[PDB]
């Protein structure tokens, strides 16, 4: 009669997952933080020396938010006074501490309100962005070189992304790319001049008398998009006597005829750079390969070296075209490409040949290329057991494509089926991270023999704690819809009796290329719902979901709000007729796209669902950003796909909500999925006489992830779910 | 008699891709006169020398002038495959040529500066297949095919221009991209001279 | 076993109250609308003639929102294309129809987007405001004269009020005052140049891709206030050859030394005008009396004719200084003034004498002066039976102040104790309006004999309908708190048994000079709560409430959130110990100030209250507008009253909400009590771990009074109340 | 000899409450000369006539000039209790006086116009009791006590000015309010003349 995993347990993080984060600094050494001390561990021996005492900055005068050590150990960058913006963006102050002098650098400092800072990949050069302009320090204590003079708040972005590039293209605030030895610094410039602003209120502390209106350039579907330009500067030719010369590389002519995006920047060599451009209609993209001209000092992009990639069934890549991995001589590269069967595999390219050669095949997909040597290509995939929600590390022999070895399938096959990898500087060593089904496990390995050196973190302490609590179980399996496997997972309450009938919560995301059914071990809200409240929490990956080929992924092409919605309903039907599900107690809930689908399902009139919770949902596609939306939907014009835009709104279905209980939650400072979207849902429900439950979260963004707010929303959702389920 | 360099001194030297051409038949030239007005930073010739090009008589002298920054000297070369020779300004290889880089002082005031220096960094056609890109290279003694779509001064570094082509013109598109260099204290110019030695018509001689 | 008054009955308005609205056009005639026809009724005979067939504009091409007939019957102003703004403001189109020509005037029309239009009091002159400038038409079909050229959106207001003057001073959008025979047109100019903007989102129809940000100059407590200037123009001296000369009348020097307001404009004669100015600190005000100079064409305001009014215990007047009522010769005037006992009575003034003479006295108050003749002054008061929530019409003899007659106390004393009056052009006749306790009754009378001519509307049809339904009863009474009567009213469920124990809803407003206990008959939500749900709905007028002298009204001076809050709690205590109240089922609810007090009570930690609903509440006084707030609170500075500002926030009490169930409702487009206020409440409750219920209403203003929204909010509040009360 | 009207023609006539004063002792005047430059719209005198004021000799002539709109003629009167006599400009009642309204043509170009016409419409003191308002009336041959707080041109019609008084100055406040009239096509001016007849010192005579 042990305890349960309580809501309190989830919110207070009483049962912690340990990790092991390291930073490879060479081909056989890495940094770890242990008891606030930074240590360097040798990969071979496992011996360690102290790199930085925890006491070093216990006289700093500030709280230290983050740190970065220069690639040569000579300098440490100290981030303090941090203030968040978007998912990846912020501002802060930075100090630089000399590790040899064991002193703080007091002169020619990085200014306050700095937007981004990055070391060169070797040495200790700095590139930083302040007031939308790029600055470079060669030596940390000397004056900086101003690279750009065009920076302008909300208008011109040099070396940092605007909102939409940050969220939908680079998944990062930075738009700087150092050449491998830091000779060149490549960067993008974005122009949001004609991009409409989303505006919303921010209330801040009680003491603020008038709310602030936040204004963000944000292109909604069909709106005017930001413009982009690309430059390379030689950081070794910098001087205080002249202004820096940024050499522009123009996009290919196939892009310039219309709206386009810069979607990938990957250095090939010290003097070769690859760029991928993507048309606004995202089923056409081109790689450009550019060589430095040591005579002129410019960059030539041979037309013969262009590589066109284009889709006829949907968009290019999963979310964007894949990044190339170049051979050391940069004359050939490996890249993930969808094959004739619609499966994503590794293709081998010659920089001047159009046709590529597949080195992997099968009805499974390569997830990512992780490392490349003269002899071996290393990659993660879901080939093992045909489980698309599994991840293993493979190495393939370059001289013989039939010589593929699985480096993780066999290590701990019962405990570990979900792996990610971190390689040392020449792939001489690698750290493996097991994320489930068992407790996460972190191990060290050498690539030479694929010998396992040692265990870094095994999470024994948590295993010890979790023995005194009635933990739920996880079933991962599939069902068959007209000759196709569709995976689901169920979080099952302890002492599961399949003769009894349980209430079911459908946990849904269901966005294109999503995957909610996997082998990952998790300690979340669903754990509490099953452990304490005896609710079966289920997820289902239907049409539109990813890592199982384009027939499934491209199914919802130009018709979001259709198949992936239906399949969630059909999944609930299937679940109920398994016999352990109370068909009068099926709920559904989702965040963002999940909130959209949740709402679309609750207004389906299918009567399968009794209640539901939408958190920050999309309600209509023309409210969402251009890059994401148009990827799947095209333009909202009569000449294109306006019909499916208008057919797929939540508001359209307002009437059907009379049959269900509905909880609508949204943060007021959501710059991603604007509060607007929910405002339009609630308004349509009011206009039609449907009652529902609502809750705003003042000043919370798309994550609603501040400490207090996070506890509050989950607590509130708990009551709603327990109440719909007639639970005590 | 006496060669007329007039319209060079009066106004704004155009951009390299809009170079103005002065033709000289049947006259006397004091060129060391002209090059005494300016401050001269570089003088290289092909198939001739700067000494020789002052002395000899010719049947035809062509003077091309434009605004051009000293910073871009490595791109203004007879032996160069930069954007200048590709898309902006190309001299003949069959005649002897000279290339002069200069700086208008202050003393010279009838020569006005423009907002910035501009040049074409891309001029290509996109074929009617929407895939094939064909650079449009400039031929000697001609302007770029892109001068119809590139403004006389580029508004901002990296701007790009497009123009859909009529089925008669070949279909597909015409495409260009402009670059800028910041204007200098004293305006900086480029001069390209091309001489033709005639059989009997050597009526362009120096004067004494 | 008759039916109940259902929620459906309240929302669908199934049981209608009839009215009788008329417009006196002379001393013995008035206009009425009967079957969409406009008729003129003679007061004496009661005979009627048709003034306008309903068919006249059944070929207009527009829907007609409102109409106005010129004071001489020659022209009718037709308002169409109306678009609302604030409580009293809007824009529209206007046409003018000639009643003699029986044609539409097609030339020199009033422009679209006109902000306000008003006839001269005699004849058919027009003054209108378009783009913040004043225009005058002498003859309707001729070109207009532009009076002002300084008009500027959100900056300069000529002849219309800004936000704060509209809401807190004039209770009207218009700032134009015609002289009695329309010779002069007086007007104010407001300057919002340095007044901070409140900004908020408006979402509008689904089809609007980007929300609009509304920006309104709005001074919160202590902020920079709008500035004011006053002018008079002679409309008879207008000409198309020169620009009009607006003669300014400056404020008195006692106002000019600091921030001030224009608070009253009242014409005395054809050539005499009275102005009242009020200091920002609102316990000092001055009347200025100004005579037209027929030689210079200017206005002279004799210093000897100034009348200073100033308070030592609070602010001047109930909400603002009272308006003067001048004798025909304009040499003397009657005005409501608080006496030495703190009761509001009629005082008699000589325009050049400082001291005034009271003509009424007692421990009751004059509500308003309604009409003045050479012989009699007519006024409304609550003298009858010492009931402050009663209203009767009185006339007092000017030659003998002891000769006061009550004209309404005796007409129908059982059915009618709440009266308002409408007088004909020389008080030869008057219409009386009985608003309760019985069904409303409308009658006609002649002042000469105070003879009752006839009954206009007796609401017999409704009486007939209400016999087939179990209607609730209303108790109106008082309790005694340390030697002071405090009135309350209770809406009692049908078949009331005082031995049983009922759940109680406290309906609260409680703002300064409020009155929630009266003799008015109402058909509202509380009717349904009592009729159908057996809930006792109670209201209580405690300290701060009005019409019972300044000792009670000025009690909450400089300390809102104190006494009026406590007394609501104490009232609930008193109610429960009467013996028919379930002390485990006491709820509380309020709108605006009522929402504030409701919240303050729910965070009192008194444990008297189980649940509560706040609709658009104030949460902290520095968020509310300057004119209202500073009247009662002064400035939020350490030198003044900052302490009581900070002591009286809802957020302060967030912790105590753990003991109560709380519903927080607010409209997103509330320009009055900004959504901000509720945003700050919810944020403080989240930050402290309190769960609560919330509901936003997208695009709804302070009234939340659109058809759909109104039904939705009441329905939602019904569920909340029934649920707190364990009702079926 | 010959009276010096110079500084009147050169510059911008100030506002009525900042009227400039020209004094004349011991000289000859051609006044019909001066009034032939301007277009004259009104000429009224007190205790003298316009005919007489050209002819006679005086011991002292004072000329006051300022910008002033014809629209406000009814307020520029010796028999007027408007704001002009109250707070702006008052002539002596003990000497003979004249009042001239004129219009500078176009022909006259050294006389510049200001943004608008301005005048004081209120000048009063608020006593240290915060209740008692006492208008500060202007005395003849003096400026208003409010010229210290009213700008040389009023920025906007109806603006008001205040200044707290030192306990020595009397305490309380000084308060004023300005009015404006729109500038005209041709500038419009006001002239006030005051003559003194001496015993033997009649050295200001006309000329012939
Ligand atoms: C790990 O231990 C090895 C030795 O066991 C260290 O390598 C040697 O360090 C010694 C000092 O004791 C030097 O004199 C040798 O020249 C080093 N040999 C090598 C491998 O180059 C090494 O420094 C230790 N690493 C850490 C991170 O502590
Ligand atoms: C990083 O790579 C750059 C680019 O190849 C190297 O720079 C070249 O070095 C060679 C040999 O010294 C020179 O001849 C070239 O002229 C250089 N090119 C340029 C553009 O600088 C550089 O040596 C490398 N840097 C480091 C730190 O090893
Ligand atoms: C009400 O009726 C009276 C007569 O009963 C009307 O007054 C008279 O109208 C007649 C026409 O029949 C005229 O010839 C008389 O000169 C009028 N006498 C008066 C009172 O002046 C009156 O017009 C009717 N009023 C309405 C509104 O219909
Ligand atoms: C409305 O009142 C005004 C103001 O008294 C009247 O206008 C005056 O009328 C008298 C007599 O005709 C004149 O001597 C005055 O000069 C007028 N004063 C002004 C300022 O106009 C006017 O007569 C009344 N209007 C109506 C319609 O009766
Ligand atoms: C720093 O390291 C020491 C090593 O003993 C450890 O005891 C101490 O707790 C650490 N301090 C911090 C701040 O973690
Ligand atoms: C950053 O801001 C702080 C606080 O005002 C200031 O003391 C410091 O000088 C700033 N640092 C730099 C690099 O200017
Ligand atoms: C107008 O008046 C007639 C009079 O009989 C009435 O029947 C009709 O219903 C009225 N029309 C409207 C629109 O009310
Ligand atoms: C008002 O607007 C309507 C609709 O555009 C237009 O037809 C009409 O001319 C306008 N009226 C006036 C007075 O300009």
């Amino acid at each position: 009669s042990r305890k349960t995993y309580t809501l309190t347990d989830y919110l207070k993080n009483t049962y912690r997952l340990k990790l092991y984060s390291l930073r490879w600094i060479s081909d056989h050494e890495y940094l770890y933080k242990q008891e606030n001390n930074i240590l360097v561990f040798n990969a071979e021996y496992g011996n360690s020396s102290v790199f930085l005492e925890n006491s070093t900055f216990d006289e700093f005068g500030h709280s230290i938010n983050d740190y970065s050590i220069s690639p040569d150990g000579q300098f440490i960058l100290l981030e303090y006074n941090y203030v968040k913006q978007w998912r990846h963006s912020y501002t802060a102050s930075y100090d630089i501490y000399d590790l040899n002098k064991r002193q703080l650098i007091t002169e020619e400092r990085i200014p306050n309100n700095t937007q981004w800072v990055t070391w060169s990949p070797v040495g200790h050069k700095l590139a930083y962005v302040w007031n939308n302009d790029i600055y470079v320090k060669i030596e940390p204590n000397l004056p900086s070189y101003r690279i750009t003079w065009t920076g302008k708040e909300d208008i011109i972005y040099n070396g940092i992304t605007d909102w939409v590039y940050e969220e939908e293209v680079f998944s990062a605030y930075s738009a700087l790319w150092w050449s491998p030895n830091g000779t060149f610094l490549a960067y993008a410039q974005f122009n949001d001049t004609e991009v409409p602003l989303i505006e919303y209120s921010f209330y801040s502390d009680e003491s603020l008398q008038y709310p602030k209106t936040v204004r963000v350039p944000y292109p909604k579907a069909g709106a005017v998009n930001p413009t982009v330009k690309f430059f390379v500067v030689n950081t070794d030719s910098l001087s205080s006597v002249t202004n820096a010369t940024s050499i522009q590389i123009t996009a290919p002519a196939s892009m310039l005829i219309g709206d386009h995006y810069l979607c990938d920047v990957t250095w090939a060599t010290q003097e070769r750079i690859s760029l991928q451009w993507l048309r606004r209609i995202q089923n056409y993209s081109v790689m450009d390969i550019c060589d430095y001209d040591e005579s002129s000092g410019r960059w030539n992009c041979l037309v013969a070296r262009q590589h066109i990639e284009m889709s006829t069934t949907g968009w290019v890549g999963r979310f964007r075209p894949s990044e190339p991995h170049f051979t050391l001589d940069g004359n050939s590269f490996y890249k993930i490409i969808s094959n004739e069967e619609g499966y994503r595999h590794i293709c081998y390219f010659q920089i001047d040949k159009k046709d590529c050669t597949f080195i992997t095949k099968g009805t499974w997909e390569v997830i990512g290329i992780e490392a490349l040597t003269s002899d071996y290509l290393y990659y993660i995939s879901n080939e093992y057991k045909g489980m698309p929600g599994g991840r293993n590390l493979y190495k393939i022999q370059l001289s013989d494509y039939t010589k593929v070895t699985c480096l993780s399938c066999e290590l701990n096959p019962e405990r570990c089926q979900y792996y990610s990898v971190s390689f040392s500087k020449e792939a001489k060593y690698y750290q493996l991270r097991c994320s489930g089904p068992g407790l996460p496990l972190y191990t060290l390995h050498s690539s030479v023999n694929d010998k396992g050196l040692r265990v870094l973190e095994d999470n024994s302490a948590l295993d010890k704690m979790l023995q005194n609590v009635q933990m739920p179980s996880k079933k991962l399996d599939f069902i068959i819809l007209n000759e196709t496997k569709f995976w689901y997972q169920m979080i099952l309450p302890p002492h599961f009796d399949k003769s009894k009938k349980y209430p079911l919560l459908l946990d849904v995301y269901a966005g294109p290329c999503s995957q909610k059914a996997d082998t990952v071990f998790r300690l979340n809200w669903a754990t509490y719902l099953a452990s304490t409240e005896n609710i079966i929490v289920a997820s289902f990956d239907g049409r539109g979901s990813g890592y199982q080929g384009d027939k499934i992924m491209h199914a919802i092409n130009r018709r979001l709000g259709t198949f992936e919605v239906e399949d969630q309903i059909e999944a609930a039907r299937q679940f109920s007729k398994m016999g352990f599900v109370d068909n009068k107690r099926i709920a559904i809930w989702g965040w963002s796209y999940g909130g959209y689908v949740t709402s679309m399902v609750l207004g389906s009139g299918s009567g399968v669902f009794k209640c539901g919770i939408a958190v920050a949902p999309v309600s209509r596609w023309e409210y969402y950003d251009s890059v994401y939306t148009e990827r799947y939907m095209g333009l909202p014009t009569p000449e294109d796909n306006l019909d499916h835009y208008r057919n797929s709104t939540v508001m359209s279905r307002a009437e059907n909500f009379k049959q269900v209980e509905y909880l609508l939650i949204h943060g007021t400072a959501d710059d991603n999925v604007h509060f607007q979207q929910s405002a339009q849902i609630s308004k349509a429900l009011v206009d039609v006489g449907v009652d529902f439950q609502a809750m705003w979260y003042t000043d919370e963004d798309h994550g609603i992830a501040s400490s207090t707010a996070h506890q509050h929303i989950y607590t509130h959702m708990s009551h709603f779910i327990k109440q719909c389920f007639s639970l005590p | 008699v006496e060669c007329d360099f007039s319209p060079l001194l009066s106004g704004t030297p155009p951009q390299v891709y809009n170079f103005k051409r002065l033709v000289f038949t049947n006259c006397n030239y004091n060129l060391t006169k002209l090059l005494s007005l300016f401050s001269v930073n570089d003088f290289t010739c092909s198939q001739i020398s700067p000494a020789a090009i002052a002395s000899n008589c010719y049947s035809s002298l062509i003077l091309d002038y434009f605004s051009y920054p000293l910073s871009m000297k490595s791109d203004l070369s007879v032996s160069s495959a930069g954007p200048i020779s590709q898309f902006n300004y190309k001299q003949s290889f069959s005649n002897p040529t000279c290339l002069i880089l200069a700086t208008v002082p202050h003393n010279l005031t009838t020569i006005t500066k423009p907002l910035k220096y501009s040049y074409i960094n891309k001029c290509s056609r996109l074929l009617s297949d929407d895939r094939t890109e064909v650079p449009q290279l400039v031929n000697a003694n001609q302007y770029s095919p892109c001068v119809s779509i590139v403004p006389s001064t580029v508004w901002e570094d990296g701007d790009y221009y497009r123009k859909q082509l009529s089925p008669l013109e070949g279909g597909g598109w015409l495409v260009a991209s402009g670059s800028t260099v910041a204007m200098t204290e004293q305006l900086q110019m480029g001069f390209g001279i091309t001489v033709q030695y005639g059989t009997d018509t050597n009526s362009v001689c120096p004067k004494l």
